[PDB]
């Protein structure tokens, strides 16, 4: 009931090194890179030949400076990247007001994806 | 370079965690490069069992100060440098065909970098800074720091590649990040120092073509020399970095006065501050041995 090797995944590796071949009820851990976050099992079992499902290293998010000129925005306090599940508060600049269909001026990171919030002039 | 005139390079290494990796520097390389250019026979053949033993030395008092980890600091009680931490992988990699190094220690120390020390963008960031800052060339001081110090850190990683790819699949993808972000930034590069190590960097991974092969080759002075106003020592490592890339693409036509500029400097090695200068100019000066028609 062996495993082969345990399988790749991006941005992240397992925490001892890789064997060709695995016994039965062995496992294995994963780690993410820094500020990638760990999504499912870190640890994977050996079950009658099949490894069970790996993780994976969901993605932070990076701050653009240029986008939130582009918006009209800035940070409310003061880094430019942010954890999945970390938020990230703005405000308006000095003169503008929240577009109608905008986004909250709080807004979280999920895998990569980071909605800015949008102010028009007033 | 004459054998003779490197002799003081075959030292006992000694001190901490840094100043360790500072003795075993110049030895390492005086034997890569007297093994290139076949110079024991003349020097004395006798000599080379007791320089590998000195190399045997320092590689074995460096574990003393690889934290759990597998990261390297001055002290096991110091948080662990960034840039030590490559540069021990640097050192023990050109080491691997003279003594035996544990795998396990190299690339610990590459998965250590790729895990801890390298962010979403690419950058590879320094938290704890190493004591004796002479011992870490043109990077110090540099402004440009977070280009110097991904390259620095992708250089080692690279040199890495063929002993640890396998025991660690993260580093081709860790490999590729770094580049990225290399390859976007270097265009506004001032320093030739920069632009001389980033530009072996992204050599070894064929990415530095079209402009930035053109912004590296331009950046040199009077088609020798990448050069800065300050440390002489600097340009002489900078410009080592250069034909190191040169010899990657292979653009044997430029590499001559280079070379010429490097053996006219009449630089053998081992003062204060002079461990990148020594490093670099010998590992170079061997490649274009190894790969010169
Ligand atoms: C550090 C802290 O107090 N965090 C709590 C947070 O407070 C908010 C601001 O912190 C963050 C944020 O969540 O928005 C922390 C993020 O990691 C930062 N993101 C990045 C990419 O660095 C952001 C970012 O810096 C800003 O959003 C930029 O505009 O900040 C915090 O800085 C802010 O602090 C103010 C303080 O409110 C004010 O009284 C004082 O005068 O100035 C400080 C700044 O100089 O306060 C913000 C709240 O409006 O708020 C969240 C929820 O809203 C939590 O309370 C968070 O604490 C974590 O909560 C977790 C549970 O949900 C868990 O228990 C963690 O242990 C807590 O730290």
């Amino acid at each position: 009931g062996k495993c082969g090797p345990p399988p790749p995944i991006d941005n992240g590796d397992i925490t001892s090194f890789p064997l060709s071949v695995y016994a039965p009820a062995s496992s294995v851990e994963y780690q993410c890179q820094n500020l990638y976050q760990l999504e499912g099992n870190k640890r994977i079992t050996c079950r009658n030949g099949q490894w069970s499902e790996p993780p994976k290293c969901l993605h932070p998010c990076v701050i653009s400076r240029e986008i939130m000129e582009n918006y009209n925005i800035a940070l409310r306090w003061t880094k430019l990247y942010s954890r999945t599940g970390e938020s990230v508060e703005f405000v308006c600049k000095r003169g503008y007001r929240l577009s109608s269909r905008s986004h909250t001026l709080r807004t979280t990171c999920w895998d990569g994806k980071l909605e800015y919030p949008t102010c028009a002039k007033r | 370079r004459d054998a003779e005139r490197l002799k003081h390079l075959i030292v006992t290494p000694s001190g901490a965690g840094e100043q360790n990796m500072i003795g075993m520097t110049p030895t390492v390389i005086a034997v890569h490069y007297l093994d290139e250019t076949e110079q024991w026979e003349k020097f004395g053949l006798e000599k080379r069992q007791g320089a590998l033993e000195l190399i045997k030395k320092g590689y074995t008092q460096q574990l003393a100060f690889r934290q759990p980890s597998s990261a390297f600091a001055a002290f096991v009680k110091r948080a662990p440098s960034t840039w030590l931490t490559a540069y021990v992988v640097k050192v023990f990699s050109l080491a691997v065909n003279l003594i035996a190094i544990d795998s396990q220690v190299l690339c610990g120390a590459v998965k250590w970098l790729i895990l801890e020390k390298q962010k979403p963008d690419g950058v590879f960031q320094e938290d704890a800074p190493v004591i004796h800052q002479e011992m870490i060339g043109g990077l110090r001081n540099n402004n440009e720091k977070d280009m110097a110090l991904t390259a620095f850190v992708l250089i080692s990683l690279q040199e890495a590649k063929d002993i640890c790819e396998e025991q660690v699949n993260s580093l081709p993808g860790s490999i590729t990040k770094a580049g990225d972000f290399l390859e976007a930034n270097y265009m506004n590069l001032q320093r030739s120092y920069t632009v001389a190590i980033a530009g072996y960097a992204l050599a070894q991974m064929g990415r530095l073509k079209g402009p930035l092969l053109n912004k590296f080759l331009t950046t040199a002075k009077d088609k020798n020399r990448w050069e800065d106003p300050g440390k002489q020592l600097y340009n002489v490592e900078a410009t080592s970095y250069a034909l190191l890339a040169l010899l990657q693409l292979k653009d044997f036509d430029f590499v001559p006065p280079v070379v010429r500029w490097l053996n006219e400097q009449r630089y053998y090695g081992g003062g204060y501050g002079s461990t990148q200068a020594t490093f670099m100019v010998f590992q170079a000066l061997a490649q274009y041995q190894k790969d010169a028609p």
